[PDB]
């Protein structure tokens, strides 16, 4: 990145580490977690660090486990202003077939609703934990291989560990 | 933001005065606006935008009842939320 | 009835965060979802917005 | 002291709906079938909501009311059908 480092150093990306030896960084190729990101009006980021935009108004499928069926996430888009080029996220629906085949729903506030029932946070069930983060944003955590973020005003995130 | 004098003719928009009342002609783009002394906006507009335009002065079609089609496209009965 | 407790004056209405506010920034609770005081909002067929506490829907 | 025995919780049971089991906790909290719940809770018959935002109020049908069991001041309202 346009600056010099002595030999033997070990700078670390978020993903892994690299060490200087004979003017050539040696680097590991071990996987590191991805992050699909919804934000703004309609701006998506794939797990593979692709960026794009799709201003559709329906219930779209954001993510899903597709060899087995440990979960499935479903975004719900609506127009969000006077203009037609303004399509923000209103809610997201999560589905856990591992526990009751339940159906979590993150609402346009910081609210959550399991199977129609509004819920006070925290929600320690067996696997999934739902709690506030700054007391202004919800955070789902199923197991140790799944996280989420607030879908109040539309800034959904995910954290998928390399087991997926 | 820079106040200019009058008349003025930049970019194909002649900003003149006619009959003591101010005019803004855009014949290349197909419109003639003007204002009077009391203040009464007027917009003469060509037939090239037949069925095309939509705004606060409605679409240029033949009918007069459907010309509240919102920025989404919605025939609204109210002349106000439109 | 005519109950006894902690209220705030008639120009101010109660917000979720303990403070009470005028009806300008009083959110809407359409379908349970808490919408902000200005949220234009629509599927293909319906058209809805939140003005001052109430959710003005149309079709 | 030994002459100090206050109420901690109360448990309600409605065989008309799922044979459920409501529980009013030592705060202003409620817990249906183990699940904590945000108020209000409009199910079909029973409504649970705050009163002054410091006290819960159950209302099953039109023949049953309750009051807060946080620090122990339970009430009931039974209509003459009982
Ligand atoms: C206006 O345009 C629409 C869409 O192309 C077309 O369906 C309709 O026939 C047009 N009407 C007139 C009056 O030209
Ligand atoms: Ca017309």
């Amino acid at each position: 990145s346009g600056k010099r480092y002595p030999p033997g150093t070990s700078l670390s990306r978020d993903c892994n580490t690299c060490i200087c030896r004979n003017s050539q960084w040696i680097c590991s190729n071990e996987e590191c977690p991805g992050e699909c990101l919804v934000t703004g009006q309609s701006h998506f980021k794939s797990f593979d660090n692709r960026y794009f935009t799709f201003s559709g108004i329906c219930q779209y499928l954001l993510a899903r486990d597709c060899q087995d069926h440990s979960f499935s996430i479903v975004i719900e888009t609506v127009q969000c202003a006077d203009d037609r080029d303004a399509v923000c996220t209103r809610s997201v629906t999560v589905r856990l077939p591992g526990l009751h085949n339940s159906l979590v729903k993150l609402k346009h506030g910081a609210g959550v609703a399991m199977d129609g029932q509004d819920v006070q946070l925290p929600l320690l069930k067996g696997d999934l934990r739902i709690q506030h983060t700054v007391t202004a944003s919800v955070r789902l955590s199923y197991g140790e291989d799944l996280q989420m973020d607030w879908d109040g005003r539309g800034r959904l995130l995910v954290k998928l560990s390399p087991v997926y | 933001d820079q106040r200019v004098s009058m008349p003025y003719a930049s970019k194909g928009l002649y900003l003149e005065t006619e009959a003591g009342y101010y005019k803004l002609s855009g014949e290349a783009y197909g419109f003639v606006a003007r204002i009077d002394g009391s203040g009464n906006f007027q917009v003469l507009l060509s037939d090239r935008y037949f069925n095309k335009t939509c705004g606060l002065c409605g679409n240029f079609n033949i009918f007069a009842e459907d010309d509240f089609m919102t920025q989404e496209g919605t025939l609204t009965s109210d002349p106000y939320d439109f | 009835a005519c109950l006894e407790g902690c209220f705030c004056p008639p120009g101010l209405y109660m917000d979720e965060r303990g403070d009470c506010v005028p009806k300008a920034q009083c959110p809407c609770y359409y379908d349970g979802e808490i919408f902000q005081p200005e949220d234009i909002f629509s599927d293909h067929h319906t058209m809805c917005y939140c003005e001052d506490g109430f959710m003005h829907c149309t079709m």
